[PDB]
RNA sequence: CACCGGCCCCGAAAAUGGAUGACGCUUAAGCCCAAUUAGUGAUUGCCCAUUAUUCCUUUGGUAAGGGCGAGAAAGUGUAGCCCUUCCGAUGUAGAUGUGGCCUGGAGGUUAGGACGAAGCUUAUGGCGUGAGCCUAAGAUGGACCGGCCUCUAGUGCAGAUCUUGGUUGGCGUAGCAAAGAUCUAACGGAGAUAUACUCAACAUGCAACGUUGGAUACUGGAGCGGGGAAGGAUUUCGUGCCAACGGCACUCGUA
RNA sequence: UCGAACCACCUAGUAGCUGGUUCACAUCGAAGUUUCCCUCAGGAUAGCUGGUGCUAGUAGAAGUAUUGUGCGGUAAAGCACUUUAAAUGUGCAAACAAACCGGCCUUAGCCAACUGCAAGGCCGGAAAGAAAAGAAUUAGAGGCACCAAGUGGGCCUUCUUCGGUAAGCGGAGCAGGCGAUGCGGAAUGAACCGC
RNA sequence: UGUUGGCGAUGGAAAUGGGGUGCCCCCACCCGUCUUGAAACACGGACCAAGGAGUCAAACAGACGCGCAAGGGAGGAGAUAUGCCAGUACUUCUCUCGUACUGAAAGGGAGAUGCAAUGCAUCUGUGGUGUGCACACGUCAAAUCCGUUUGAUUUGCCCAACACC
RNA sequence: CAGUGAGCGGCGAGCGAAGAGGGAACGAACUCGUUGCCGAAUCGGGUCUUACAAGGCCUUGAGUUGUGGCACGUGGUUGGUGCAGGAGUGGCGAAAUUCAAGAAAGCAAACCCGUUGCUGAAUACAAUCAUGGAGUAUUGAGCCAAAGAAGGUGUUAGCCCAUUGAGCCAUAAACCUGAGCGCCUCAUGAACUAAGCGAGUAGCACUGUUUGGGAAUGCAGUGUCAAGUUGGCAGGUAUUUGUCUGCCAAAGUUAAAUACAGAGUAGGAAGACCGAUAGCGAACAAGUAGCGUGAGCGAAAGUUUGAAAAGCACUUUGGAAAGAGAGUGAAAUAGAACCUGAAGUCGUGACAAAGACAAUGGAAGUACCUCCAUUUCAAC
RNA sequence: AACGUGUCGCGAUGGAUGACUUGGCUUCCUAUUUCGUUGAAGAACGCAGUAAAGUGCGAUAAGUGGUAUCAAUUGCAGACAUUC
RNA sequence: AAGCGUAAAAGCUUGCUUGAUUAACGAUUUCCAGUACGAAUCGAGACUGCGAAAGCAAGGCCAGCGAUCCUUUGCGAUGAACAAAUCAUACCAGAGGUGUCAGAAUAAUUACCACAGGGAUAAGGCUUGAUCCUUCGAUGUCGGCUCUUCCUAACCUAGCGGCUAAGGGUUGGAUUGUUCACCCACUGACAGGGAACGUGAGCUGGGUUUAGACCGUCGUGAGACAGGUUGGUUUUACCCUACUUAGCUGGAAAUUGCG
RNA sequence: UGAUGCAUCCAAGUGGUGUAUAUCGCAAACUGAUUUCUGCCCAGUGCUCUGUCAACGUGACGAGAUUCACCGACGCGCGGGUAAACGGCGGGCUCUCUUAAGGUAGCCAAAUGCCUCGUCUUCCAAUUAGAGACGCGCAUGAAUGGAUUAAUGAGAUUCCCUCUGUCCCGAGUUACUAUCUAGCGAAACGACAGUCAAGGGAACGGACUUGAAGGGCUAAGCGGGGAAAGAAGACCCUGUUGAGUUUGACUCCAGUCUGGCUCUGUGCGG
RNA sequence: GCGCGGUCCGCGCACCA
């Protein structure tokens, strides 16, 4: 006698469960520990077998994309040739010398070109050659309350800007 | 377990608690939520009021990042500044400084009485929130 | 003279032999009233319930009190911590509880076994309301396994025209009846002429088999004659053998 | 093997229909009725039942009386359907969040006005806490939730009855039973008598 | 709560309980099923062994156990003890459920008190009323080993909860 | 993200993704055509250099209806000759009791006393007489361990056997030693020497299918069929008109992270799984024997005697199968498919009664039996 | 009486249970890992002193050659060890 | 339609009118699950009608009606890179309909027939045809033949003056599948009934009731017909009891006690 | 139906069959020898001959998506023919109306007639049977063929002669069985059982109540009972279960016909 | 619902509450 539950939607209604008829679609976990250790185990050779050179090449730091990450920085694909001219560097010569190379990438401001340019400086500095983290903004110091700030609210200009544009043509 | 379960209870009980006048048969009713409409009306209008029909517009490539908005209010403004900075403040002086967005919020909201003066960056506020911060002493900064 | 009631009779006729339950009863053992040992004087003739009253024991509470020479645990539930007290107890479909019973395996703990483990047998008792547990004997067996606390599951059978294997009454029964049919002597063979004795012999070794000779029948040239195809594939031949098979039998066989 | 051959597979096709469903004690214990359904051999839904509780244990109690106050048109009666009208019924009330008796505050709510009426409060008083007249009684703790099962073929009897010639027949009202239950009696009997 | 006899002197004994078989008096319809109703002239039913039927996954809810709490918790992956070890020990960032809802949508977005009529001022605070554990202050009964209990009630604050605003 | 406050759907039952974020992988990138400048510098075939060289010499054979090149000191990946190490693979390679006792059993109440005390000398037994396996067990001493690891051996083994460490030996070609190292040959990197970007294509109309894709997500058929950087395609609601942003289709190659849902070769490691009606149909001469004209269907069946065949010589009755003795063995009650050996059914001996109330069943006694238990015996 | 019934001791028929297990099922890993006209997979017929099936092999037929090892193989026969 | 109600009216005549409008998602009754729909009751606001006035009126009291989705009309945000004009969509209120009226888009035949079930349901008892109690994992169906038994409301036979009496009897043939009926003949007489409408592991198989086929009427047709016609497998006892004959043998405490 | 054909297979093509053919042929239907006939009806439904609308195309409005108008073939509609096409042949001297016409020649209680065992004759002692006649024929009738017919028939019916155990009414005999022995040896079925009368009861008991019988063990028979066995009632009903067949059921698909475009070029005219 | 013809009647055409 249904009560009062809530209305299902469970959604199994193809032929997944594998029987004397069937084949089958499903996918188990269980080699998930024998994995892991075997994608050490690799890791580990591989960086043996390039000693000296570290393992993972060098790549720049990016912003993210939309509204909801605007605030976060992680590391991108690779630098652009406006960095690499900027820092005096070959594109073609940064590839063998371990930097990773990226043509795609546009660098519409000067604050993201600093940054990677720093990055590629400190590099070149640190790197020896054989014959043959990301940065987030300080945050700001306590201060005190000036007059116009007393003085005048921010709901008003906030409220205008966007009148402006609802109503605007 | 299966030790726990009500089928041990029952060994030596021929109908398991099914009853000899209505037996256990596979589908007495349909399948699934089938009915709504006919046979199980009842159920559905008493406890899903709303189930069929229709309402409002559509919106074909809904993206929820653009649409990214969280909120708080002034009584709990306090959880994002540190004890330390909290004791040393007081109106009229120097006052903490607070960063929704870099908190993970995005408005401000007015609700209730605030607990510290402080200067707070936000995209957006509130007519109440605003005016309730200018009177305690404190300000608030638009960002982006 | 008329009517109008009590009892009885007539009105009142069926299919197997039969029903106040049966026998029977008439100074009732029948019908309607009325008593309780009889005009003698206070009070209940007597028989039978899973009911009533009372006594003993169990179990559960919306339970109620007390305590903390062998004995006492601050306690839901036990072999219940101990003592007293009061009330209830049936039940189909159904719900719930249980320091409730049982089976295969895992983590711990404590133990047993060649001076005999598991399994199996029972007029072997003891314990428990019960599911069950434990001991005894084996004139059984020959290598493994018990208790307790947790964990886990392909975990409990009388019935599904249930599934697989074995057994069983009917039962030494129904039958083994188309195609006419064999008899005799001598050889062969373990298949006999097989005895406790008396005893000539019969009345105490029956029945059945092969080969040869003789006798009597059948098929009757659209044949139980002599050759071939399809199908079969060593059934062909000689010497042996006779466990099984030749729905009886064989010393014989397409075995 | 034929009113559509045989073989393997989709296929363990689907079945509101038939058959089966494995241990023991203990505490409780039903329903065959309501509304909606291409519904009538089935569901959902309310009632009946179990478990879990929450809360200030006698509280806002009652399949029963008494007193006071309302409702009614059946039996009987009558007539050239109807005044007259029962017995059994049925609603409400019977002092502790109630009601009573004189200050004060607030409101336009009413009235030509108010210190009049209406409404919500504060303050103070009385209290056989309900006497006497047949003048209640209780194996008399009130209220509030959550989760879920089975059931949805009934049948008999007492009174009341409609249809049917009638019926161990069909359809209803009130209550009690059997179903689900033995035990003691009627020689025997689901339901009679006692329990 | 004592008293008087019988049997019993260590046996192949005596006694008391179990167990087995026969007999007498009394009681007693054949199981499982569906059904209002079965002992039924209603279906299944010759015997024994072994097998034989509410299970696994996934979404939600209620009750109960445990950890933390305006916060709770991953998952995937990594790092090094670690190179017996498919386990255990450790972890940045993020993600998800919650702390805020409402509207078809553009969008907007919740404290109290006092004074006034996007107003002003204070901030140790239940928005108010009714019914309301425990605690505190009084008063009265019953019982008493006289020390106190068991009850009732008055007032203050009323926690949880319910009703009206 | 997300069973989604997207969306599709008799808007019912139901179905159902993408961008962002944390990660795995990652030395990841290149080649034609077109444009410009060259123009046989190219390919095949003979022949010579150790050579079917990316080398020289020669060839009309192919190719101008366009092969090939270039741009906005080092090379072990040119070829020929030599000779090193490492990894991988295969062989070899470790300790310590067959220690003592033939009751070879106990007790001394957590530990110590205790490396010490005291307990029988046994024969019991078997419904007058004879008869009765193997020490990995028990008990006491003692050793090995960088090895306690699980298998074998007549009973339960660290020491009886095998296995395992360090460490040695041998290893055509391939792999690693940034380039392994030489020589000859051949290539080559550093210093001197103007226009352009892939036509029956994209699009559009009709029809069909597919998608969450909704005035059309992808595709197919037919009709129609472009533009030229000023251009074209995409920006999830159709049309016309202005802006803005991203990218440049109609040619090609490409490791790793991912699958193995009834494959296979060589080699391994396991399991809270099944235990011979179970687990694969198959623990066995199993896709076998058998069945069907055929496609196909498809079993049952542990050789599990014993430690070892020591597998019953010999006597004797019988035609033989066999029986009765004797013997092996701890056991024949282990005698050949032979461990244990249940229920059901049957034979036999003894006993109890009684079948004119089918049997079974309940309650209460009694007669007879009892390989059962408990109690008592001279004081209760 | 006989036949039938019941209980106990012994014996048959039958092949359960227990103990055992060179088998199955499931899960992981490693790599110089992927057949054929240079005739494959499958199908047939043969081969031992004795030889039906199975296993191995192909008229060089229960195997020839090479390496390693070291004294067997076995139902019965038969016949270089410094490794013929 | 019917009931209730109504006399300076709620009826009749007459004068003016459009309260048959709008009504902020107010509350409630009936059905009821205390859900909706339909209908109805008490109200607040606007703008009005009639009346001198108090007042009365948001139809004709009480039956006369309809969800989601879709279409369409009236009123007053969106098309996600931006802007304009069309176009499409949205919120709110109506209309187009589901009469199976809480709302699928729906013609026949099977005698060639099938499956899962049902004595919940049709083709001995009760009442007098009715009913639906048993049986649908089956109780073999009309007539005749054969054979036994029982009843009486007496046809013959037998006694009385219409009564007694159930002891013994109650025939054979033509037509028809018949039971029944009718006819011919004999007789003393040619009575009526029960036994699962006695009697199919006793028979027969003419009728009825499968598949083949012909006719008449009916149907467009496939096909139908309590209308006619012709042809159309009748299985098993060896078990227990009953009955008929045929044998052996115990036993009086009906097997024992000496009772 | 004259091969550019008619009928027709196949998923398809330079594919296939009647067709190795050619109207005395090939394909598709109905009736069923001969003899004698074959009546009336074209309203319905078929089959056949002679305004309305799809795509396409054209014009107009519009910034455009659009919108409007015109054109547009078969077919349908109208009008003819056709019954050895499917089929029909009444009702109230007439006249009418139904809807077109109203049963002609024949035949009949028939294998077709309800009433019905029709009425008359014949056949028998007696005939619901048979034959011959008669027709207001429920509901006969003309290639849905009507009437008649010698010969033929394992067709369906009636009577006669002969003959007989079919019968009155049974008796005797034979072979093989059954019956007894030697050898060999099943099955079906199987809750437990198994003497009756009456009662009540799921209304027809072996088991219950109250009576009345019944010593045990056997051999041959028999068909009263065991509501005896056989097979998940095939009749009837139910289920939101099937299948075969039909059509003027709902929704569709091949096949055939028709229009447009395409294949698709060159010259002379209107 | 749409084109026709003579408010109706005839045609030929369309069908998601
Ligand atoms: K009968
Ligand atoms: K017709
Ligand atoms: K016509
Ligand atoms: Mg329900
Ligand atoms: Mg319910
Ligand atoms: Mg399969
Ligand atoms: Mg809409
Ligand atoms: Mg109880
Ligand atoms: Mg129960
Ligand atoms: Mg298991
Ligand atoms: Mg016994
Ligand atoms: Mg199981
Ligand atoms: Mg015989
Ligand atoms: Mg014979
Ligand atoms: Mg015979
Ligand atoms: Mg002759
Ligand atoms: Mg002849
Ligand atoms: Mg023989
Ligand atoms: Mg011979
Ligand atoms: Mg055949
Ligand atoms: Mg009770
Ligand atoms: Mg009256
Ligand atoms: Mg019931
Ligand atoms: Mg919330
Ligand atoms: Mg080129
Ligand atoms: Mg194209
Ligand atoms: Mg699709
Ligand atoms: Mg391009
Ligand atoms: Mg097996
Ligand atoms: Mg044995
Ligand atoms: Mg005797
Ligand atoms: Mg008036
Ligand atoms: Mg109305
Ligand atoms: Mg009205
Ligand atoms: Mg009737
Ligand atoms: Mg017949
Ligand atoms: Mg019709
Ligand atoms: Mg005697
Ligand atoms: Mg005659
Ligand atoms: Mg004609
Ligand atoms: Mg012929
Ligand atoms: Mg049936
Ligand atoms: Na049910
Ligand atoms: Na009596
Ligand atoms: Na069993
Ligand atoms: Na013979
Ligand atoms: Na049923
Ligand atoms: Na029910
Ligand atoms: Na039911
Ligand atoms: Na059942
Ligand atoms: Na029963
Ligand atoms: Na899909
Ligand atoms: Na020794
Ligand atoms: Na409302
Ligand atoms: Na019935
Ligand atoms: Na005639
Ligand atoms: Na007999």
């Amino acid at each position: 006698p249904k009560g009062n539950n809530a209305i299902p939607h469970v959604h199994q209604k193809k032929h997944w469960n594998p029987c004397s008829s069937q084949k089958g679609n499903v996918k188990v976990f269980l080699n998930q520990p024998a994995q892991k250790h075997r994608r050490r185990r690799l890791r580990l050779l591989k960086a043996k077998k390039v000693f000296p050179r570290p393992l993972k090449a060098l790549r720049p730091q990016v912003n993210c994309p939309t509204v909801r990450h605007n605030m976060k920085r992680r590391l991108g694909r690779g630098f652009s040739p406006a960095e690499l001219k900027a820092a005096g560097l070959n594109p073609q010569y940064a590839a063998t010398i371990g930097i990773r190379v990226d043509s795609r990438r546009k660098n519409k401001s000067e604050e993201g070109m600093n940054v990677n340019v720093q990055r590629l400086k400190t590099y070149m500095s640190k790197l020896v050659l054989f014959p043959m983290a990301v940065v987030y903004p300080s945050a700001e110091a306590p201060r005190a309350v000036s007059a116009e700030e007393k003085s005048m609210c921010v709901y008003a200009f906030l409220k205008k800007n966007h009148s402006a544009v609802r109503f605007f043509g | 377990p299966t030790r726990f379960k009500k089928c041990r209870h029952q060994r030596g009980s021929t109908f398991c608690g099914y009853g000899r006048v209505g037996k256990h048969r596979k589908h007495e009713s349909g399948r699934g939520n089938a009915g709504g409409m006919h046979h199980h009306r009842i159920n559905f209008d008493k406890y899903h009021p709303g189930y069929f029909g229709k309402l409002g517009m559509d919106h074909y490539h809904r993206k929820k990042n653009p649409m990214w908005k969280p909120t708080i209010n002034l009584n709990n403004l306090s959880r994002l500044i540190a004890a330390e900075e909290a004791a040393k403040a007081a109106k009229g002086g120097t006052l903490p400084v607070v960063d929704l967005q870099s908190s993970g919020y995005a408005k401000l909201l007015g609700n209730g009485h605030i607990q510290v003066p402080c200067i707070v960056k936000a995209r957006y506020v509130s007519k109440l929130a605003d005016k309730k911060i200018r009177k305690a002493g404190g300000a608030v900064v638009l960002q982006a």
